[PDB]
């Protein structure tokens, strides 16, 4: 009973990810997701960037082609519920 | 007719504070969108009062019905959060707003 | 804790108002960005105020300080019916028996 | 009063860049229009806008040789008249 839920990638590319998420319903939906996509090793920091809360996709480009990635999204607060992540090798 | 617009006026407030309380500080998208509207159009309706009717007799009827209308839509939506001495000094603020306006 | 940016938010709400006094149609560049920029934290200081202290609480003590800051700003260096500060000291004396 | 004192900068057979005194720190306004066309009358005129604290503007995709009439409107005409101007490129 959290959000946001289902984060799977969509399309795929040696320089970009499209991902997706079924967040919820209405009484839930909130007005902006952050986004964090980095390395699965970690040697390096996490790059992020927001999106309006009425969206449920969002496109990531600039990626390296063979590296393995891990993909979070986040909620405005942590009350909304705990965030997915996911990983994804390109 | 016109005194109407400010009984739009009003309302429209009263929903849109109201609506703030459930907007989560503006965290929340629909109550965050909703207290917006509500506010566009109560100034916009408030814009065609500011002609026939003047300044403190519109606004004091505004915050005698406001006052008396967000106030009772606090315990029908959730009740109480938290109480101090009395009721009466909303009375006499409302005393002290009306003999500066009309008076 | 909940008075201080209660009364901080009732001053950029007036000096929202009276801004948009000083610019005309929002045409006026700088005076409408400053407008807009107080009262964006007006609607941001409000609704952070409203989860501890009741709604018709907090109606009552904007409005009475904000029209005696308002009176006040105003015969302060702008202009000068006024029966007395008997309605400014009459706002006063409720909004002490509501405080602390 | 404002806008005032139009006239073009740089000047290429295709293109007049053109810049204005906008006014004095506080009575910025918030955007101007410019009006370029034909300074004879046989089709419309082309208009854009431009931010109220840019005080120069490029006018591209011109014909050579032709005398084209520069106008540029304050967002109302409560404090001053239009400012127009010519030149041929
Ligand atoms: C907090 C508060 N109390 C009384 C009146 C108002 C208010 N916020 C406003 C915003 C726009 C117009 C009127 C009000």
């Amino acid at each position: 009973s959290s959000v946001p839920t289902k984060l799977e990638v969509v399309a795929a590319t040696p320089t970009s990810l499209l991902i997706s998420w079924d967040a919820g319903h209405w009484w839930e939906w909130v007005t902006y997701y952050r986004i964090t996509y980095g390395e699965t090793g970690g040697n390096s920091p996490v790059q992020e960037f927001t999106v309006p809360g009425y969206s449920s996709t969002a496109t990531i480009s600039g990626l390296k082609p063979g590296v393995d990635y891990t993909i979070t999204v986040y909620a405005p607060t942590s009350d909304y519920g705990s965030p997915i992540s996911i990983n994804y090798r390109t | 007719n016109p005194y109407i617009y400010l009984g739009g006026a009003i309302l429209a407030e009263v929903i849109g504070t109201t609506l703030m309380k459930f907007s989560n500080g503006f965290t929340r998208l629909i109550p965050s969108m909703g207290t917006i509207i509500c506010y566009c159009a109560s100034f916009w309706l408030l814009a065609q009062t500011l002609a026939y009717i003047p300044t403190g007799i519109a606004y004091a009827i505004w915050s005698g019905v406001g006052i008396v209308l967000i106030s009772l839509l606090s315990w029908g939506f959730f009740g109480q959060r938290l109480d101090l001495p009395a009721i009466i000094g909303m009375m006499l603020i409302c005393a002290g707003v009306l003999i500066i306006n009309l008076l």
